[PDB]
């Protein structure tokens, strides 16, 4: 806009300096995408060049949201994060309703753009520097650094935190039970009323906002319903399942009673009493594998007693807000995935499993980058929090292809893993 | 002279003063010299007489490198360096050629005393304060501080392309045409026009930058077509790298050997075949710089095929944005895979290798994709995109393998080359046990400690077997007994481990190895008619293990 507001002063944490992470690289398309981007928003004095007394640098991507006809630029603070928010976590914390998660039906909107208004600390400003790329090392980065709080910072929402409580005030007043949580880039709103009712009060909100704050949020749909057509409706009260399940059967034989000791023995490092000594000492013997032998009257005590004790949830598992979150996912096959949240070992706090497509745009890649979305955004809903995430994939490949189907203004962190051995086998 | 330029504010890292390091004196001679080119440089502008406040001192030197006309000027300025704030990273990389257009004219410019042309932040000038010696060591002391960006610090390189980019800005606009990659104190345009209007441009150029105490080759632009550039033979429509000779002797040494293979890996991208395995393959759990280090039988061969290689000379051709850019792979053999970029069937972009992880039982498939991996990366940073891949793999093959591969995968495409070798699997593991077939009970273990262990079977047929073994690991073991199990087992068999190691070892599928056995048994698996390998749990895990888990 054109609306001097006083300026939040930020520091990073105690003795800590700007980050200096390398710019990946682009292709031409992105690059010239970005630059015009980055002219755009020099024009509009969101950002300015920078000289080379500026040291520091956060990379950037470019993506395209909602499939437009055009990019939108993404920025990643994630170590300008960990190195400031992480005290605007604290200075400006922003608490997390434990009941959201709660609500029948979840809705997100982007209300990032309103940031853009609020200019940024001074002294600050040196460190949301990133730079554009060049190919093939011909000229030097186009240099910029930001003049308004930025987006996938985690010091604007917290900043702009006042302004916000402000706006969403006359509206939680008149709608008491909708709940709003804010993180970062998207506003969270949680309500009860039916599908079609609920849909109706967001557009209320939405407008609302739009009317008051000039924050504008975005239209998923153009009323236009080609059969393509969605929303972002989150509805997390149907989020539980217990798809660790004992295979059922009528004939079993030794390499089935096999595969089963297996995975049932496993299990006791996750669930506490199930010990299968009478049920696998029906193998003791050398016995052909095809040879179907009859489940003893005996032991299938056990299974029996076991395909309950796989029933009822573990114990000793609560969350330790002191700690982050981790995701792992494993390749599940025919497009789909399964994947714990945890945070000791063995002691899960979720576990889901996506799929999307089996066989059309089936692409490891995009859908491991779906679910990685998915993963986060449900725990962002259940924690206020998203993970990191031990990725079945090759570092560079992931590396060089995320950016193509991802969606989201913020992201995570990960790292890239040796292989889910007998852990597969949580089908 | 100096510019008109504005100066990039520096600082000195937080809390941190200027530095005070006092002059050493000796040889009056030189104590003259310095003063006497000092001089005609205070006269330039680029330093200052500076009255005795507010001063540090830098060490002073003099000296004469070369075949003696003119003695120099020193400034060892490290401990100054030591205490000024970090700057933005100078491109520390290099246009590869590869990537470099097909242009008609090119102008390669010296810009001549570039750091000292640019001025030198005014109030940061102090501390690049210095003392030529006194006559007779009573100190009278000559004091001087630079204008400008001092020869030795930090902050030089950096600010001086700083000024250098913004000086050029109108130019590259007011003729978005011509070119111009900048490089030190170096500058390359290109042009495609005729050398009428290209001589006439630079002289624009040359002339643009004169009007800010950049200067330029007087002799009109002195160009050496080609450039010996950064190790680079640079031909207007073909480039490679000439001074590549590389030595025959009879004692190499740790540090011989890796010279040797970097300029062979620099040879690389351009020379279809290098290979480097052997050699390096040498280099290992010892790094003794000057050990000798007695030459292979292999690394004497692969030496020798790169001799025949190199011996031949092999040039390039530069990137024609216009057409497609196309990758394809061959596979060498002992992990070794090469490849080569093109957009012409006889010319070349650039070519290249790739290795295998260095320590683990791999597999043909997935080390194609590290490299199709490989070549998508480098691909990304030299032309700005990735390239058709023509590989040694059918559509199935692949699709098979990525598949059943609990690991995720996206490589681009690809189309199908009929040219040998041919990537393939050599062997399936049955997903159900086979109904019929015999079932053996394998089983591994080993005396840590002795270093003796025992590798053997128990068969649902009643057959038994115990093999001793020397110098094993329960791993070794656990792996010989399956070994054994394939040995004595039909054209169809059935086997059952305790570990998953071994178990995981051959699910993986890898057709070779640096492990002797893997390969005894990778052989064997590709004989049989099918294969099911099944783990169940060792200890208490003991299905048809109650018999061998004792016995071995
Ligand atoms: C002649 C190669 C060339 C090509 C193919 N295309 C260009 O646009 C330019 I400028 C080039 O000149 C260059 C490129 C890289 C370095 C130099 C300087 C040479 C030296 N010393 C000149
Ligand atoms: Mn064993």
């Amino acid at each position: 806009p054109i609306s001097p507001i006083e300026t939040v002063p930020v520091k990073l944490k105690p003795g800590m300096d700007g980050p200096k992470v390398k710019q990946w690289p682009l292709t031409e398309e992105k690059i010239k995408a970005l630059v015009e981007i980055c002219t755009e928003m020099e024009k509009e004095g969101k950002i300015s060049k920078i000289g080379p007394e500026n040291p520091y640098n956060t990379p950037v991507f470019a993506i395209k949201k909602k499939d437009s006809t055009k990019w939108r630029k993404l920025v990643d603070f994630r170590e300008l994060n960990k190195r400031t928010q992480d005290f605007w976590e604290v200075q400006l914390g922003i608490p997390h309703p434990a009941g959201l998660k709660k609500k029948k039906s979840v809705t997100v909107l982007d209300v990032g753009d309103a940031y853009f208004s609020v200019p940024l600390d001074e002294d600050f400003r040196k460190y949301t520097a990133f730079t554009i790329p060049s190919i093939n090392n011909e000229t030097p980065g186009i240099r910029y650094q930001y003049n308004v709080l930025p987006q996938g910072w985690k010091g604007s929402p917290a900043i702009f935190q006042s302004s916000m409580t402000k706006i969403l005030e006359p509206f939680k007043k008149q709608n008491p039970d909708i709940v709003i949580y804010q993180y970062m880039d998207d506003l969270y709103v949680g309500s009860d009323l039916e599908i079609g009712q609920h849909r109706t009060k967001i557009e209320e909100l939405r407008q609302h906002l739009l009317r008051w704050g000039l924050t504008t949020p975005d239209k998923k749909h153009q009323k236009e319903p080609p059969f393509l057509w969605m929303g972002y409706e989150l509805h997390p009260d149907k989020w539980t399942v217990q798809p660790i399940v004992l295979p059922e059967k009528d004939s079993w034989t030794v390499n089935d009673i096999q595969k089963l000791v297996g995975k049932l023995n496993w299990a006791s490092q996750i669930y506490p009493g199930i010990k299968v000594r009478q049920l696998s000492k029906l193998l003791r013997g050398t016995k052909a594998l095809t040879e179907v032998i009859p489940l003893t009257e005996e032991a299938e005590l056990e299974l029996a007693e076991n395909r309950e004790i796989l029933k009822e949830p573990v114990h000793g598992v609560y969350y330790d807000p002191s700690k982050d979150l981790i995701a792992e996912i494993q390749k599940q096959g025919q497009g789909q995935w399964t994947y714990q949240i945890y945070q000791e070992p063995f002691k899960n706090l979720k576990t889901g499993k996506y799929a999307r497509m089996r066989g059309a745009h089936t692409n490891d890649v995009k859908q491991l980058t779906e679910a990685v979305q998915k993963i986060t955004t449900e725990s962002i809903v259940i924690w206020g929090k998203t993970p990191k995430f031990k990725l079945p994939i090759q570092k560079e490949t992931w590396e060089t292809w995320w950016t193509e189907y991802w969606q989201a203004t913020w992201i995570p962190e990960w790292e890239f893993v040796n292989t889910p051995p007998l852990v597969k086998l949580w089908y | 002279p100096i510019s008109p330029i504005e100066t990039v504010p520096v600082k000195l890292k937080p809390g941190m003063d200027g530095p005070k390091v006092k002059q050493w004196p000796l040889t009056e001679e030189k104590i003259k010299a310095l003063v006497e080119i000092c001089t005609e440089m205070e006269k330039e502008g680029k330093i200052s007489k500076i009255g005795p406040e507010n001063p540090y001192n830098t060490p002073v030197f003099a000296i004469k490198k070369k075949d003696s006309t003119k003695w120099r000027k020193l400034v060892d300025f490290r401990e100054l360096n030591k205490r000024t704030q970090d700057f933005w990273e100078v491109q520390l990389g290099i246009p590869h050629p590869a990537g470099l257009k097909k242009k008609k004219s090119v102008t390669v410019l010296d810009v001549g005393d570039a750091y000292f042309s640019v001025p030198l932040d005014e109030d940061f000038r102090k501390y690049t304060a210095f003392t030529i010696p006194s006559i007779n060591n009573e100190t009278p002391g000559i004091r001087y501080q630079y204008n400008v960006l001092p020869q030795g610090w930090k902050g030089s390189p950096a600010i001086f392309q700083s000024s250098m980019t913004k000086i050029l800005e109108p130019f590259k606009k007011q003729n978005p045409d011509i070119v111009i990659y900048q490089y030190m104190d170096d500058l390359y345009v290109g042009s495609d026009l005729e050398i009428g209007q290209h001589r006439t441009k630079i002289e624009e150029l040359r002339q643009h930058l004169l009007r800010w105490g950049l200067t330029t080759p007087d002799k009109k632009h002195q160009k050496e077509p080609p450039f010996l550039w950064m190790g680079y033979e640079l031909h207007p429509d073909k480039w490679t790298v000439q001074p590549i000779v590389l030595p025959e002797k009879d004692s190499w040494t740790v540090n011989d050997i890796q010279k040797l293979v970097g300029k062979l890996n620099w040879a690389s991208q351009i020379y279809p075949g290098i290979k480097v395995r052997q050699l390096s393959k040498l280099l290992r759990g010892t790094k003794a710089l000057t050990e000798v280090i007695p030459l292979t039988e292999e690394a004497e061969l692969e030496l020798a095929e790169n001799r025949e290689i190199l011996k031949e000379p092999v040039h390039g051709v530069y990137y024609d944005p216009s057409k497609d850019l196309i990758a394809e792979i061959q596979k060498q053999g002992q992990g070794q895979w090469t490849y080569q970029i093109y957009q012409e069937p006889f010319k070349n972009l650039k070519t290249g290798k790739y290795a295998r992880m260095r320590g683990a039982h791999t597999n043909d498939v997935k080390q194609l994709t590290e490299a199709v991996q490989k070549i998508t990366t480098e691909s990304i940073v030299i032309w700005g995109k990735t390239p058709k891949f023509k590989l040694p793999i059918q559509k199935e093959t692949w699709e098979t393998w990525w598949t059943e591969y609990w690991q995720a995968t996206w490589i681009p495409e690809w189309e199908f080359v009929n040219t040998p070798p041919l990537v393939k699997l050599w062997y399936q593991l049955e997903k159900e046990p086979i109904v019929g077939a015999e079932t053996f009970y394998v089983d591994g273990a080993a005396n840590r400690e002795t270093k003796l262990g025992k590798a053997g079977y128990v068969t649902n047929k009643g057959r038994q077997k115990v093999v001793p073994l020397t110098n094993t690991t329960n791993q070794k073991t656990e792996l010989q007994a399956i070994y054994l199990a394939l040995q004595d087992s039909g054209l169809e068999v059935n086997i059952v481990t305790d570990s998953q190691y071994a178990l995981g070892i051959i699910q993986a599928q890898p057709d070779k190895s640096e492990s002797e056995l893997v390969n005894q048994i990778i052989e064997q698996l590709i004989k049989k008619e099918k294969v099911y390998l099944a783990w169940v749990p060792a200890h208490k895990g003991i299905g048809g293990n109650e018999q061998v888990d004792k016995l071995v």
